[PDB]
């Protein structure tokens, strides 16, 4: 303090260093005091909780497979960037590109049609071939979950599953190819949490067969990532060039 | 009390405890969870240069585990000093294998991540690295700099990869397709063009017929503009990604990497140190490029009038405690 | 047999709440030893130390002493626009409190000589006007040749012990804290020989004790 | 302050609700989304058919003015008018979307 | 018995532990709660006038938390004495920072709100606050009683706010808009119409151009009719709220509020003393006046007959312990 | 596995019940210190100690001994009409027991004489009807020049060791206790320049010992 | 009376959970003593070691 | 000091120095001369008995004055001032009160500034202007800052007197 | 077994203890129950002819419990 000083310490610096400093200065008449940090910051409490995937390598929120027909939602981080919306799941990842979690996938799905009807799903673990045309006894040696949906609509359930990559971190972008002769350019398939198929079912077997809808949330667990790097971009608000100056900068004066 | 309240401070489960013998018990499940491995021994390699080779575990035991049912038994930027301008003398120096570069003025010099602890090898052999050559200073494409490149431009060689090579790069690797077109290049791969105009030297020898590589990388750029001359350049070298989802003309939050601004007013030289960040402890050959060079434009250089437009530079590339493991026929790339 | 009665959630799914989900596998396995991969994050404000690039600002030659370079208004509104890091961090939260440091660079010869005045003016109905008016609240006269640099503090000076992330309504209390700006106050000098103007860019990275909480979806979309 | 709300649906169809709260303050989307109003935080109630579905929640205190006034006397904007009441006192805002198969 | 039976001596959660492992288990769950965060230092100033002005915390430490990825390693009113009517002497005085205000007979004098405990200020500066000027006894508008106001008719001199302007009000503060209009005013929200009619004072000078202020206040009315006049009158002193939800033409229950009745039959004087109440440590200037100073009469004053009707009354406002925080350009209001 | 058959409530959502909702937040957060603001209030009987006013009385100058100024009968019912506190209190709940002081002020020239008599009359069939019969129970005979107020209390004299709140059927057993009185007994006289009349103001706040319990909606509008 | 609400689950059958099914019997009863039955195989990898005919 | 034990470098060289005050701050590069004038005298008793008001900033920091423009046809000791100056003749016969604008405004002006007088003008809402209005007598002590940044090239000199009362 | 076997010899809830910190909890829920009030004094007075008239209750204390909000401290 002491108020007015002659000798006080300069505010100069370097920031050509990669390392960047932001300690407060002493200013005379100013009490600079630390907080505590609360804990919504850290990722493993900030991950926890369940958010929304976009479904497929595009057109989320939700997937529509038609019945008697399996889907194989594949759990790729490199697949949901891809057509990735600004705001979500999907670009919050993009920040970093190394990630290990086990991965709690809680999804859910509405028949329309009005007879109950129940869903058979699979976990295969990474890497596992994926039958062409599952079929009941095939597709159930992997894991086995039965899921009663409500006749009017609107069943859900959770999973937990455990990390399996031997990549020991997953990318979630990678430079260079997978095959060795082969393109597949890009991206990798043996790095993620396996595959969820799962295969309906339906005892009346009436005609009008139709087209199951569903969506799911996922929520990250025990979370580890690596290295960063930046946000994606946010749109900026217009300009109200009315009153400027109240908010948004101006510059170039 | 006991096996509860789990990841304390929130309402949810942070997977506190990998395991527990509470956990999926028959009368209550919780989600699962993982514990790590430790895959006995192996030459503990994984991040340059605090490798020992050593294996701690015990070598040619072999001693397995289940018993065979066939056998009867066995067993800084601080303010508190600031560093002046070019002006003021300052001297440093950054040595290498034998070459070395002198410097006078300020030069930013950083060590971009803390070097990680090795963690034991999943194969078993010995790995065999060179000194020098394969270490020093390898010197790239020297690249001209023009006044007319506005912000962000990605200034690079003769050497470096083109914007659409960034994606559909093709087999194998080099095809001298996506090399050579109008307007080139935006930047270089680190692993991939530094074999190209280098085939003779030994890490290029290397790195064909060794498969799995281990490398960490430290780049350095060189720009003496007179005291009279003005502007600025970044040295990004990005992890690995598609330019696309990386930076799209933008650059603007793209100091979340390592950075050190070159700012020709108060510096003629930067370096960056970086340890190779890639997942699996070795990364194949002739695929995969962890690091990505790009060399940028903060501010247009404005030159004092009368004098030429132009300036260039230089970008010296080098490896930090190489290493390789196995052997094959040799593999252009 | 115990005897229970359903409390009227009955299936309800939350977002935060505990297991609720049946483990679909078992064999629980280790995890490849991953411990050579480096700068592992562990916080959202670990970002929020690492600059990022607001705006370039011209500076000339011929120019007059009371002229405004820039003037932009600390908010979560003004920040959120400019696309940096703390740009994205304090939109995906929804109440933030601390002080924000400001960078400025200057990329210049290294003969020029000139002040830029960086004032603070906390809140008030309207903006500043001239230097006389908004150089008040705080400023540090700075000279453009002694670090190439200058580290700023926008102190935290408001009411309340946090404030709120809005954006449909900026102009709001607790949205926002005062306004920066930066003024000229005596303009560049050098040789004939001398390049004509000389960019400044200004960085902006949160300081120490600068906090966040209470999730909500990026506030710049919605 | 904790928070129980019963609503009924008299079509016959069974019905979800997504009920959601944006803590104080923090942007409300003009035109609500699946996705975007998520992120905040989510409740799934499933609701009967015939009707009468309830469900119930419990919102920590979350206000950074410390104490909410139930009545305020003075403006909120700088500039604007808003008189007599202000928008970041008090316990977020629950949006809820209905959802029909 | 651990962690169950909470908030006793009901059938219901009260919250009374604000955590325990326990809750939020995944076993069970009980609803959240909250606890004190203590944001460590700050000139410690809440309510006057017990604010020290020492920060406890340390300061210029700046020491933050968590680590940084990119650094290797860093760390009375009893009946056992009656007061006797205006006839007896009984002399009291009240004094100020210079100006001091004697009375004969019986003053009744209270302190509304017994001062609460400091908590440390969110800001970090120091608070700038002068002696008088901007203390002792500032005389606002002097009112005339009448005898033709029946119980509760608002009396107020000619600074007070008018009826609807405690309803939409506008911008910015005084228009002299709603100031001027047939009959008024009622009352004189404390804030607002202290800075009218007192530009020259330094508190006056202050609450311009520094932002967020801190006073308590405390109010003064001396009224002295004769010996033989009868009367009484009520002085409020609410607690910010639109007059509507405060009171409308009943104020049979406002006594709940401070009050201190003057009752003209012994009394020729009367005082409040008031901490403030504001949600946040430091109001805003310019915009939300905490108090508002209502005066009402209980019971019409009827006169000796064959002397004049009306009556005279002044009104005696000052700040206590008063604070400001931060500066800017000089503001209207 | 455990097992469980479900009672018959089977969702019935209560009002007072334990838990019963699960949390639809985490990341639990510190509220904002606030020892600062005063006069906290912990209890509904704080306000039954604040007083509030019944009604005016007028007092003459002209006036016969016997004249009663004004006799409120002692009930939730009568007392729920005046709007003061304890008006409201008592109102809010349904059972009440205590005793409850009448304040009474005097609002009048420093030469006025008088004495007002404050009669108490325990229940019975028909009210009071003069002093001589109204003036039993209990009295005190007040001078209107000793202190400008008198403090009256309303004993507890009753059977139950509660009382209900009742309104629809206010004439009824343990809904009541007996009814008070402002009688005159000697007019008033002073000098013929002092004021003709003086009003005569009753406070009722609830004294010590007054207890309430059972919540139910205020009983005024039903 | 303890009180419940139902987690979203309500009657999935995993393949993976610890019990879930009621016992179909009673009366436990012990399995003829077989300690003579030679060359017991507890695991899968006992097969691994077990050499296999690729090609000639 | 000035001795020439350590000699200051020229404008060429770093060498940092910052000058802090109640919030403002003034950071400069190169040398910066700075004094304090005449050691601070002992406390004396007052005379009258009263507590005096202090503010702390408001009426601390630093308050800008009208910046000057020089020029190049001033010759040797031209006493340059900007706007809020008494001009020469105002020096003598100022007349009352204070400021008519009469002696502040003349062709070619101002040779200087008396300092409490020109600062209380162009400064009427800070405090210490609301304050010296209504407190009759009043003490401080005053520090003076001027600040001129010609290119390398440029070649002058100037003086700050700071001279104590007199005609 | 604590606070358990409730109302022994019968198969149902007596109310064999008016409270117990552990009915009404989150957990689980009893039905409730009463406990005596202990009106303090009071001239002893019920059945003839035990009655005493001399009150056990201290007389004019009239102690009041909570603390008015507008008092510094009292006890």
């Amino acid at each position: 303090t002491l108020t007015e000083d002659l000798d006080a310490p300069q505010d100069t610096g370097n920031i050509e260093n990669g390392a960047a400093d932001n300690s407060p200065q002493p200013r005379t008449t100013f009490d600079y005091t630390g907080n505590p940090l609360p804990p919504d910051t850290k990722l493993e409490n900030f991950f926890s909780f369940y958010r929304l995937l976009p479904m497929g390598g595009s057109g989320a929120p939700s997937l529509s497979f038609p019945a008697d027909e399996g889907t194989i939602i594949p759990l790729d981080p490199i697949n949901w960037l891809k057509g990735a919306d600004v705001s979500g799941i999907a670009a919050m990842l993009s920040c970093f590109t190394y990630i290990a979690a086990d991965l709690r996938i809680t999804l859910r799905f509405s028949n329309p049609n009005d007879n109950p009807a129940t869903m058979l799903v699979a976990f295969a673990p990474p890497g596992a071939t994926i039958p062409l045309k599952p079929t009941r006894q095939m597709l159930s040696n992997f894991y086995m979950a039965e899921v009663p949906v409500s006749a009017a609509t609107s069943t859900m359930v959770s999973f937990s599953i455990p990390y399996t990559s031997p990549l020991s971190a997953i990318p979630t972008s990678y430079f260079g190819w997978e095959d060795w002769s082969g393109t597949n350019f890009g991206q990798l398939s043996s790095g993620s949490w396996g595959n969820l198929m799962l295969i309906p079912s339906l005892s009346v077997d009436s005609a009008i067969p139709f087209d199951f809808q569903l969506s799911c949330w996922v929520a990250f667990g025990n979370f580890k990532a690596w290295v960063p790097r930046p946000p994606p971009p946010l749109p900026p608000l217009p300009t109200p060039a009315a009153n400027a100056e109240r908010t948004v900068a101006v510059i170039k004066q | 009390t006991n096996i509860y309240g789990n990841g304390n401070n929130v309402n949810t489960d942070v997977g506190a405890n990998g395991w527990a013998p509470t956990v999926s018990t028959g009368l209550g499940d919780g989600p699962v969870s993982c514990t790590p491995p430790t895959p006995s021994p192996g030459d503990t390699e994984v991040p340059p240069p605090r490798k020992p080779f050593t294996f701690p575990a015990p070598p040619t035991k072999s001693g397995s585990r289940f018993s065979k049912w066939w056998e009867p038994a066995a067993a800084p930027s601080s303010t508190a000093n600031p560093q002046p301008s070019l002006i003021a003398l300052n001297p440093s120096a950054t040595q290498s294998g034998n070459a070395s570069i002198l410097t006078g003025s300020t030069a930013p010099s950083l060590l971009a991540y803390p070097t990680a602890t090795p963690v034991p090898l999943p194969n078993p052999d010995e790995p065999s690295q060179p000194g020098p050559s394969g270490d020093r200073t390898w010197l790239l494409d020297t690249v001209t700099w023009s006044q007319e490149f506005t912000r962000g431009w990605n200034i690079a060689g003769s050497n470096g990869m083109q914007w659409t090579g960034l994606e559909s790069l093709i087999f194998p690797v080099s095809t001298d397709t996506n090399w050579t077109s109008t307007s080139s290049p935006t930047a270089y791969p680190l692993p991939f063009s530094f074999v190209r105009a280098y085939p003779d030297s030994s890490w290029a020898a290397m790195y064909n017929t060794h498969s799995m590589w281990n490398c960490g990388w430290r780049v350095q750029v060189t720009v003496n503009g007179s005291q009279f001359h003005a502007g600025a350049l970044i040295l990004y070298m990005v992890p690995e990604a598609t330019t696309h989802a990386i930076q799209t003309a933008r650059d603007n939050a793209g100091f979340v990497f390592p950075y050190v601004i070159l700012n020709l007013y108060e510096s003629n030289t930067a370096t960056i140190e970086v340890p190779y960040i890639s997942p699996t402890p070795n990364t194949s050959s002739g695929l995969h490029a962890p690091w990505t060079f790009y060399l940028q434009v903060l501010s247009p250089l404005n030159p004092p009038p009368s004098l030429p437009t132009s300036l260039s530079c230089s970008i010296y590339v080098t490896p930090v405690d190489s290493s390789f493991h196995g052997l094959r026929y040799l593999a252009p790339q | 047999h115990w005897k229970t009665r359903a409390v009227p959630g009955a299936g309800t799914f939350g977002s935060a709440v505990a297991g609720q989900e049946l483990p679909l596998c078992g064999v629980r396995a280790y995890y490849p030893p991953n411990a050579y991969i480096p700068a592992q994050v562990r916080d959202w404000l670990e970002f929020a130390h690492r600059p990022g690039l607001m705006a370039t600002v011209p500076w000339t030659m011929a120019d007059e002493p009371a002229e405004r370079l820039g003037i932009f208004p600390v908010s979560p509104s003004a920040i959120a626009g400019t696309g940096a890091p703390i740009s994205y961090v304090i939109s995906l939260f929804s109440q933030w409190r601390g002080e924000l440091a400001a960078h400025l660079l200057f990329t210049g010869s290294a003969q020029h000589y000139g002040r830029l005045v960086v004032c603070y003016t906390p809140a008030a109905p309207q903006p500043p006007s001239t230097m006389q008016e908004a150089m008040r609240g705080t400023y540090t006269v700075w000279d453009v040749n002694a670090a190439s640099t200058l580290e700023f503090t926008i102190p935290f000076i408001s009411n309340s012990y946090w404030k709120t992330v809005d954006v449909n309504n900026p102009d709001a209390l607790l949205s926002t804290t005062g306004y920066v700006s930066i003024w000229v106050q005596n303009p560049l000098v050098g040789p004939h020989t001398a390049p004509a103007s000389a960019l400044v860019q200004a960085f902006i990275s949160a300081g120490e004790s600068f906090n966040v909480r209470l999730m909500q979806n990026p506030a710049l979309t919605s």
